[PDB]
């Protein structure tokens, strides 16, 4: 995880990704006992994107199969950058979060959201 | 007291017999929307009807999964339970009487289909000719009893 | 266990039953057994049984037991208190507010429990 | 429409009396199964107990 | 087979499979399991139950139990 | 002989009591009300109104405007807890005109207030 | 991890908790403050309803422009919000209901006018994009009925000169201690003897239904 | 009339339905006890072969 | 520093004299009562009349427990 050896693009993904989670997880406690409604607007847009990218990390497993009987995904790595960017911009604010839990890739998470 | 939403079982699903292995891949997911939607009891009567309705399930299969000590089921008597909860047999049932309902459709099959009792106990078997008997069943159980 | 061969049902009370286990705990120490979780002694869970297991009913009579039960630091988890709750039928709570109200004697029907 | 009145309320009248009637029987064929496998059960565990 | 619907249909036992019971004192795990060797006296299975650290007065219910179910022979 | 009598504000009872005499400024005229009087409706202008009593003689309340409702076994006064009139009443609606914050000309045909509505509904919820 | 840190977190929580355990207690305290409040109002709008309704039969040649209703395509709203936070889903179920009944008229092709009171309406729209007409905030928990004349006067005056065809309020109804209502309520599309009227029956009516919409919305 | 009817149909599947329940449920009581008293008396007849 | 709440004598009142053994149960009530309504003492203006009037006594009941050292009474 060195910008020399993945590039800018993926190194600042994955950077943007880890600052989000981070953030959310220093909100745990305030959102226990208080919930999302006393947070700022900047961190109510953080905890949303936050939410999403937990449920977009999940995967269907091809060896897991036997365990749901959901089919296995594989993701090109092309893919992966996308969907998360994409997720970091705000292209997916509209999406519900349930829409990204067991999808392969963002298009995926598109045509789930439409059931 | 099982809590479905920790327990497992490895080795399991090649082994269930084919008719609770086709009827119970709906009673799992069923209580995880109950697990998430049960607190709100208290004020589900104001929701959206997709909420409602998965709610009002989970709470029927959630009652329905009680049982006795001492009082074990054979493939067949487990077997109507589970197919009444799948097919939605109990929308019109209040969640007071789930209880009393089974024990009902499990005594009435017991005099009135003695003979597909005994077929479905052999080995679990579930084939078209089976699914036809239990619904036609269960229709004249809500129907008369 | 006299008494209960006669063909009688007796009490046995015992006045504090951690103390029971502090005194095994001080005799394993002095005889220089390496000491088990939380410092009690190795032989923790078999010196309850062997006290435990006399107090039953028999075919002649019997010898129901009611012990006095301390926590140490309120947990319920330590190993004195969890030892011991693997012997007891029935727990009975003696409550400070229902004493408040006159009302004897002080026991919380919400909080005693019962096996049977 | 005052005797069209009558005649469907008395005529729904009988259905409601001729359904309440059957749900009776089915109820008594459930009694009389109900102490039927009860006085089965009683003959199979006083066999047990003798054979203890 | 258990016997149990939860168990039977969410959490299904296998021959030959190692299945743990877990939880806090006093919530049914003696049941589930004598339940499910209750369960076998028609199934040609043949069972053990091993008692560790038991009261004996617990041991002799247990026995008990399985004899008024005809699980004992 | 005496008449019920009510004076009420849009917030609460300045006063309610048995009175022999009511004595107020109409929009027209001053006037003098009795028990047994016919319905009257009028506008009452800023000033004092006095009630009359055994004892209580000279009970005077002072009114911002509003209106006299009368008959023959009731009367009320419909106050006002300040002075209406178009000087102040209109500098008040240029404030509310001039208080309206502005920084994006929305359409009001926006979606996303159901997309927020609905993830602010659900985390309340867990709350609880 | 260490048993030092986790000592002061439950001495956090703990102080937390009384202080929430406190605020309970004053929240009562304020509710009963304000339930008297309401009861002081309602003998002056039920008088007012009364005589507004036996002048308006009394006297057939006029009809008040909000006595009639103009069937056209521009409405007008009322938004009732609190100015602090602490609630559970109090603005957010009256938001919900606010959208709703709002798409309604978006889908019909009709515009809309909005008139808010309380800082969280403010934001709401100030987010969202909502085109306010007239706001007023930061009024206290006792509020006073004459800061209420100038938001509802600018939108007497759109109505009465045409802009607006139909005007609602949007607020909570106080079913019960546990339970909040959020609804939407029309405002401007409202004993054989008659009175004196010592200035013209005409003009009162002009007068009393101003009096009329104000104390709808200070209630 | 026709309200009035309809009020006296539903009664009559109402007092059908809570007849039919407690036919059923004092059929239980005496499945009940039929297992009780099957239990007892061969309890006893053990007692008296073994102390013989 | 006494703290009133966890400090105890099993004896009690077999070890107090009639005069203190008579005045001190309404004190150890105020105390109990202070305790309890010490969190609410910052919104003092919006509380009941009643339990103002407890909250009042157990202040001054709580005050009145200072004293110097080296001046036994
Ligand atoms: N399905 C059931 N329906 C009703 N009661 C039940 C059921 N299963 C267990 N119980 C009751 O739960 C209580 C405790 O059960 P059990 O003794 O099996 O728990 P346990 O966890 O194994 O206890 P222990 O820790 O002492 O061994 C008993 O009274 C038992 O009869
Ligand atoms: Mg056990």
């Amino acid at each position: 995880l060195d910008p020399l050896v993945i590039g800018q693009d993926h190194y600042d993904t994955a950077r943007g990704v880890q600052y989000v989670l981070q953030r959310y997880k220093e909100l745990k406690d305030i959102i226990a006992i208080l919930g999302m409604d006393e947070l700022s607007e900047a961190d109510k847009l953080l905890v949303a994107r936050a939410r999403k990218i937990q449920r977009f990390l999940s995967q269907p497993f091809f060896v897991a199969e036997v365990f749901t009987g959901s089919p296995g995904k594989y993701v090109s790595l092309k893919d992966t950058i996308a969907g998360f960017k994409g997720i970091l911009n705000g292209d997916y604010d509209h999406l519900p979060e349930q829409a990204f839990y067991m999808v392969g890739g963002i298009e995926e998470a598109v045509e789930k959201a439409k059931k | 007291a099982v809590n479905a939403g920790i327990s497992v079982s490895r080795v399991g699903g090649a082994a269930q017999t084919k008719i609770i292995k086709k009827l119970s891949g709906g009673i799992r997911t069923a209580l995880a929307q109950y697990r998430e939607l049960a607190a709100f009891a208290q004020f589900a009567s104001d929701l959206d009807e997709a909420t409602r309705k998965q709610l009002e399930h989970g709470q029927r299969v959630t009652e329905l999964m009680k049982q006795k000590q001492y009082a074990p089921m054979s493939i067949a008597e487990m077997s109507l339970s589970l197919y009444a909860a799948e097919r939605g047999f109990l929308q019109d049932v209040e969640i007071a009487k789930v209880g009393s309902f089974e024990q009902a459709l499990i005594s009435y099959f017991q005099r009135e289909h003695a003979a597909l009792l005994a077929k479905i106990n052999e080995k679990g078997d579930f084939n078209d000719e089976i699914d036809a008997g239990i619904k036609a069943g269960i229709e004249k159980f809500k129907a008369t009893q | 266990e006299k008494f209960r061969d006669e063909g009688r049902d007796v009490l046995l009370f015992i006045d504090n039953i951690y103390r029971y286990t502090l005194a095994g705990t001080e005799v394993s120490a002095l005889l220089g057994r390496m000491p088990s979780a939380v410092g009690y002694q190795p032989t923790l869970a078999e010196e309850m049984g062997v006290l435990q297991e006399r107090i039953t009913s028999t075919k002649k009579g019997s010898i129901t037991s009611i012990q006095a039960v301390y926590v140490p630091a309120d947990d319920l988890t330590d190993p004195s208190p969890a030892t011991t709750f693997a012997h007891l039928d029935a727990t009975v709570v003696l409550s400070r507010d229902i004493a408040s109200l006159g009302i004897y004697p002080a026991v919380d029907p919400l909080d005693s429990t019962s096996r049977q | 429409d005052l005797e069209l009145a009558h005649e469907k309320a008395g005529q729904q009248l009988r259905e409601a009396k001729a359904q309440a009637a059957e749900i009776v029987e089915q109820a008594k064929k459930r009694a009389n199964q109900i102490v039927d496998e009860a006085r089965d059960q009683a003959r199979t565990e006083g066999e047990r107990l003798k054979a203890q | 087979q258990t016997g149990y619907k939860s168990v039977d249909a969410m959490i299904p036992v296998g021959r030959g499979q190692r299945e743990l019971i877990i939880g806090d004192r006093q919530i049914g795990k003696t049941a589930l399991a004598v339940d499910a060797i209750i369960n076998q006296k028609d199934s040609g299975i043949k069972c053990v139950y091993v008692a560790i650290g038991q009261k004996q007065s617990t041991i002799a219910n247990v026995v008990r139990k399985l004899e008024e179910n005809g699980a004992l022979a | 002989i005496t008449v019920h009598c009510d004076i009420v504000s849009a917030e609460a009872e300045i006063f309610s009591g048995l009175v022999e005499m009511v004595i107020a400024h109409g929009a027209l005229g001053d006037l003098g009300i009795a028990p047994g009087h016919a319905p009257l409706i009028t506008d009452l202008k800023p000033g004092p109104i006095r009630l009359v009593k055994q004892g209580g003689e000279q009970e005077v309340y002072y009114i911002s405007g509003g209106f006299l409702e009368v008959q023959p076994n009731m009367v009320k006064v419909l106050a006002d807890t300040v002075v209406r009139a178009g000087d102040l009443d209109e500098a008040a609606a240029q404030e509310a005109l001039k208080a309206a914050e502005k920084a994006l000309q929305g359409k009001g045909a926006e979606f996303d207030y159901s997309a927020a509505a609905a993830r602010l509904a659900e985390a309340a919820a867990q709350l609880r | 991890a260490g048993a030092k840190e986790i000592r002061s977190k439950i001495a956090s929580i703990k102080s937390t908790q009384k202080i929430t355990n406190a605020m309970e207690k004053v929240a009562v305290s304020k509710m009963r403050k304000a339930q008297m409040r309401m009861a002081a109002g309602r003998p002056y709008a039920e008088r007012i309803r009364q005589v507004i309704g036996h002048l308006a039969n009394a006297n057939p040649e006029y009809r008040h422009p909000f006595m009639v209703e103009r069937e056209v395509k521009r409405v007008g709203y009322i938004v009732v919000s609190s100015d602090r936070g602490l609630c559970g889903g109090l603005n957010i179920n009256l938001f919900k209901s606010l959208v709703k009944d709002m798409s309604g008229y978006r889908e019909q092709g009709a515009e809309i006018d909005l008139c808010v009171i309380g800082s969280k309406g403010a934001s709401f729209f100030r987010s969202f994009g909502g085109n306010v007409v007239a706001a007023i905030s930061h009024l206290g928990e006792e509020p006073s009925i004459n800061d209420l004349i100038g938001s509802v006067k600018v939108m007497l005056d759109a109505y009465l000169e045409g802009r607006i065809d139909r005007l609602f309020v949007v607020s909570n109804k106080f079913v019960n201690t546990m339970t909040q209502k959020p609804t939407v309520e029309q405002l401007i599309p409202l004993h054989h003897w008659d009175y004196l009227y010592e200035p013209d029956a005409k003009s009162l009516l002009d007068g009393l239904l101003v009096r009329y919409v104000e104390s709808q919305v200070y209630q």
